[PDB]
C-alpha cells in the first residue's frame, strides 16, 4: 500500500520541520489541511517504520521503552501541580529517541534520518548468475533512484538463498557504486544421494529435482526476505526457482510474491505448481485464493493448449461436492472457517476464464448457476450471506 | 567427382567452358543414361517444346530417372524453359562435334607417380622440385612451417595415400584446380585441356605441372606435341594375409613397403616378398596419424593376392574385427570457441531465442531443459541485440 502510494504522488514525511513537502498539493503543516489517503499513509507508514525500530532494537527493548513512556505519564497523571509534571504525558520526537538510546545505548539516528526525515521508498532490481568455475553467486542488484517517489539506500541488505545444502542468510553491503556482490556457494551432493534438503526453519522435505539445472545447488533467492526496508523488489529468478518458492517455502510472502511471479510464466509447471498449492491444506489459506486467481490467469493465457476440463472445476468437485454426484454441491457445512474461505473464493476466481472466442465458457457459467440452486444452508450455524453474495460476484 | 566439380559453376563460366573442341562432348559423356537420348533428340530444333511432353515422356516406371536427368542437365543449363530449347551456342558446338565443323608411357606415369608418393612420405631418396612441394604443402595434405626443414605429412595426407591411385589422381586434379584459381590460373582454358585430352603461358604452366606429375610426357624436349600416358585419360595384388595378423606382400618398389608399414610392423624383406605384422601397436599409430580402419581394410583388399581371392570374403572376418575394434578403442578430444547464458526465465520465450543462432551459424549445442545455448564470440554481437529486442518487446 505504501510503496503504491508513495510511488503515484510524491511521498509521505513523518516529522517534518516547520515547506518541507513541495510535491504534494496541500501543506503539511496542519492535521486538518492533509488529505484523507495521505492521513491514512501516514499512519501506516508510521507503524511500518515502529517495525524496522523494532528490527533495529529488539521486541523486550521496545516494549521497555513504552512502558518507561506510559510509567513517566502515570507519574504524571496524579500530581495535582498544574503541567510542572503534566507535561511529561506528552511525547515528543527527542523525548522518544531520548528514552529509545536510555534503555538500549544505541541510538537509531541513521536509522530515523532515514526513513523518517527523507520521505521516500526504495526499488530493488535484481538478477543473478551463477559461476560454476569458482562456486559463487554474482548478484547484480541496481537501485531506481531517479523516480519521483524514490531515494537512495546505501545500508546493509540480507539476501536469503536457498541451496541443496539449505538455507542461509548473506548481509550485503550496498554503497552508491556498487553493482555485482559475489556470496560463495555450498556443496551439491544432496543430488548425488537422494537426501531431504532442509528449509528455512529446522524441517527437511523431498523436493523433485527434475526441473532445476544440473550445475547449480542454488533453489531460490530471496532479496531483503523480512522486510527490514521499505521497499519494492523486482527479482529476476527462473521458473522453476518460482515453483520451488512456491512450493517448499515457509513463509506466506515469498509464497505470494511467487504467485505473484508466476503469471508471466504459463507453463503447466506452474500450473501443476499452484493446483498443488490449492490442494494443499496446511498452506496458509491466503495463499490458495491468490493462487485460485493466479491458475486463472494462466489458464487464460494458454488457451489452446489447455487439456482437460476449465481450471479449478474438477478440484472443485473434488474438495467441496458429493462423492456420488459430482455436480450437486454439498450442503453447506462453514465450520472450517478455511475451506468455507477457498469456497467462496473458488467459483469468482473460476467465472475468469475465457475460451479461444473470448467469452466465459458454458461449463462454467452452468457450474455457477448449479452452485446457486443446489445451495442448502438450513444445516449449519452459520448464515450464508457472504457465499451467496460471492456467487453473485 | 566431375558432375559435382561441373556442377559447382555459374552459368557465365558454364558457357564459356563450353568450348567447341571437346567440352561439348566430355560433358556429354557425364550424361548417365538418357540426358543422351535427348540431347541427340534437340540437337536439330530450332523452336523450344513444352515442358509436359518431356514430362509424359517417359513410363510411369522408372520415372525416377527422368525426374533425376532432369534436374542434372537444369543444373548443368544445357536449355532453358524460354515460356525447352538447348542452348544455341551449346547446340551450334555439339553439331561441331557431330558431322560438322604407349607401353613406355604407361611405365613412365607409374614412375612418376611412385617417386612422387616417395617424396610425399618421409624418403631419405626422392625428386626435388619446389613448385610441387609447394603445391603439395598449399593443397591441404602437407605442412612445413619451416622452409629450412622438409615438410613433414598431415592428417590428411596418410588418408590420401592410402587411397587408390585413380581416386588419388582425381582427388590431387581437383585440388589443383581449386589452387589453380586460387593463384590466378584461369580455370576454363586448364579444364578444356584435360577434356580433350581424353579423346599461353597458363598452358604451358600447367602442362609442366601435369609432366611433373606424370600424366604427360613431350618427349622431345619440351616441344609443342605431346603424347599423354593412361593416366591423363582419367592390376594384380600382392599382398597375402594371414589369421594369424601376419602380412606376406610379393613387393619390389620400396613405396608399397613404406604404405605397408605405415600400418604394420615389418619383420623380414626377401629380395621379392616381405613379412610384415598387424598389430595394435601399428594400427593404433596409424589411427592416431589420422588414418581409419576403412582405409586400411580397403587398402588391403585392392591389394590382395590371388591366393586369397577364392576365399569369401577374401580378407578375414577376424582380421578385419580386430582392425575395426582397434580403431574403436579410442575417442577423442574437439575444439570451439563459444559463449553461455543463464537466467532465461520463461520457457516459451528461450525457443524463440534458438533460431536466431542456428540462422546466422553461430549456434553449437542448445538445452531446452536447463536454458543453455552456447554461442560461439564471433556473432556475439548480434544475439545480444536480438535479445535486447525481444526485452523490450516484452
Amino acid at each position: 500500500k505504501i510503496v503504491a502510494y508513495e510511488l503515484k504522488t510524491g511521498g509521505v514525511l513523518l516529522h517534518p520541520i516547520f515547506n518541507p513537502a513541495s510535491h504534494l498539493h496541500f501543506s503539511i503543516k496542519h492535521p486538518h489541511t492533509l488529505s484523507w489517503e495521505y492521513y491514512s499513509m501516514f499512519q501506516c507508514k508510521a507503524h511500518l517504520v515502529m517495525r524496522l525500530i523494532e528490527n533495529r532494537i529488539s521486541m523486550e527493548f521496545m516494549l521497555q521503552v513504552f512502558n518507561k513512556l506510559l510509567s513517566l505519564a502515570s507519574t504524571a497523571s496524579s500530581q495535582k501541580f498544574q503541567s510542572h509534571m503534566w507535561s511529561q504525558m506528552l511525547v515528543s520526537t527527542s523525548g522518544f529517541l531520548k528514552s529509545i538510546s536510555n534503555v538500549s545505548g544505541k541510538d537509531i539516528q541513521p536509522l530515523i534520518k532515514q526513513w523518517v526525515d527523507q520521505s521516500g521508498v526504495v526499488k530493488f532490481y535484481g538478477s543473478f548468475a551463477f559461476n560454476r568455475k569458482r562456486n559463487v553467486l554474482e548478484l547484480e542488484i541496481k537501485q531506481d533512484y531517479t523516480s519521483p517517489g524514490t531515494q537512495k539506500y546505501v545500508g546493509p541488505l540480507k539476501v536469503t538463498v536457498q541451496e541443496l545444502d539449505g538455507s542461509f542468510n548473506h548481509t550485503l553491503q550496498i554503497e552508491e557504486n556498487s553493482l555485482k556482490h559475489d556470496i560463495p556457494c555450498h556443496s551439491k551432493s544432496r543430488r548425488n544421494k537422494k537426501k531431504k534438503i532442509p528449509l528455512m526453519n529446522g524441517e527437511e522435505v523431498d523436493m523433485d529435482l527434475s526441473a532445476m539445472d544440473a550445475d547449480s545447488p542454488l533453489l531460490w533467492i530471496r532479496i531483503d526476505p523480512d522486510m527490514s526496508v521499505l521497499r519494492k523488489v523486482e527479482f529476476e529468478q527462473a521458473d522453476f526457482m518460482w515453483q520451488y518458492q512456491l512450493r517448499y517455502e515457509r513463509d506466506v510472502v515469498a509464497q505470494q510474491e511467487s504467485i505473484l511471479a508466476l503469471e508471466k510464466f504459463p507453463t503447466p509447471a506452474s500450473r501443476l505448481a499452484l493446483t498443488d498449492i490449492l490442494e494443499q491444506e496446511q498452506c496458509f489459506y491466503r495463499v490458495r485464493m491468490s493462487a485460485c486467481f493466479c491458475l486463472a490467469k494462466i489458464a487464460n493465457s494458454m488457451v489452446s493448449t489447455w487439456t482437460g476440463p476449465p481450471a479449478m472445476k474438477s478440484l472443485f468437485t473434488r474438495m467441496f461436492c458429493c462423492k456420488s454426484c459430482p455436480n450437486i454441491v454439498k450442503t453447506n457445512n462453514f465450520m472450517s472457517f478455511q475451506s468455507y474461505f477457498l469456497q467462496k473464493t473458488m467459483p469468482v476466481a473460476m467465472a475468469l476464464l475465457r475460451d479461444v472466442h473470448n467469452l466465459c465458457p458454458k461449463e462454467v457459467l452452468t457450474f455457477i448457476l448449479d452452485l446457486i440452486k443446489y445451495n442448502d444452508n438450513r444445516k449449519n450455524k452459520f448464515s450464508d450471506n457472504y457465499y451467496r453474495a460471492e456467487m453473485i460476484d | 567427382n566431375l558432375q559435382e566439380f561441373l556442377g559447382g559453376l555459374s552459368p557465365g563460366v558454364l558457357d564459356r567452358l563450353y568450348g567447341h573442341p571437346a567440352t561439348c562432348l566430355a560433358v556429354f559423356r557425364e550424361l548417365p543414361s538418357l540426358a543422351k537420348n535427348w540431347v541427340m533428340r534437340m540437337l536439330f530444333l530450332e523452336q523450344p517444346l513444352p515442358q509436359a511432353a518431356v514430362a509424359l515422356w517417359v513410363k510411369k516406371e522408372f520415372s525416377k530417372a527422368q525426374e533425376e536427368s532432369t534436374g542434372l542437365l537444369s543444373g548443368l543449363r544445357i536449355w532453358h524453359t524460354q515460356l525447352l530449347i538447348l542452348n544455341p551456342i551449346f547446340r551450334q558446338n555439339l553439331r561441331i562435334a557431330l558431322l560438322g565443323g604407349v607401353p613406355s608411357l604407361d611405365k613412365y606415369a607409374e614412375e612418376r607417380w611412385e617417386v612422387v608418393l616417395h617424396f610425399m612420405v618421409g624418403s631419405p631418396s626422392a625428386a626435388v622440385s619446389q613448385d610441387l612441394a609447394q603445391l603439395l604443402s598449399q593443397a591441404g595434405l602437407m605442412k612445413s612451417t619451416e622452409p629450412g626443414e622438409p615438410p613433414c605429412i598431415t592428417s590428411a595426407g596418410f588418408q590420401f595415400l592410402l587411397l587408390d591411385t585413380p581416386a588419388q589422381l582425381w582427388y590431387f586434379m581437383l585440388q589443383y584446380l581449386q589452387t589453380a584459381q586460387s593463384r590466378g590460373m584461369d580455370l576454363v582454358e586448364i579444364l578444356s585441356f584435360l577434356f580433350q585430352l581424353s579423346f599461353s603461358d597458363s598452358l604451358l604452366n600447367f602442362l609442366q605441372h601435369l609432366r611433373e606429375f606424370g600424366l604427360v610426357f613431350q618427349r622431345k624436349r619440351k616441344s609443342r606435341r605431346y603424347y599423354p600416358t593412361r593416366l591423363a585419360i582419367n592390376q594384380p595384388g600382392f599382398i597375402v594375409v594371414e589369421t594369424n595378423y601376419r602380412l606376406y606382400a610379393y613387393t619390389e618398389s620400396e613405396l608399397q613397403i613404406a604404405l605397408i608399414a605405415l600400418f604394420s610392423e615389418m619383420l623380414y624383406r626377401f629380395p621379392n616378398m616381405v613379412v610384415a605384422q598387424v598389430t595394435r601397436e601399428s594400427v593404433q599409430q596409424a589411427i592416431a596419424s589420422g588414418i581409419t580402419a576403412q582405409q586400411i581394410i580397403h587398402f588391403l583388399r585392392t591389394r590382395a593376392h590371388p591366393v586369397m581371392l577364392k576365399q569369401t570374403p577374401v580378407l578375414p572376418p577376424t582380421i578385419t574385427d580386430q582392425i575395426r575394434l582397434w580403431e574403436l578403442e579410442r575417442d577423442r578430444l574437439r575444439f570451439t570457441e563459444g559463449v553461455l547464458y543463464n537466467q532465461f526465465l520463461s520457457q516459451v520465450d528461450f525457443e524463440l531465442l534458438l533460431a536466431h543462432a542456428r540462422e546466422l551459424g553461430v549456434l553449437v549445442f542448445e538445452n531446452s531443459a536447463k536454458r543453455l545455448m552456447v554461442v560461439t564470440p564471433a556473432g556475439h554481437s548480434d544475439v545480444k541485440r536480438f535479445w535486447k529486442r525481444q526485452k523490450h518487446s516484452s
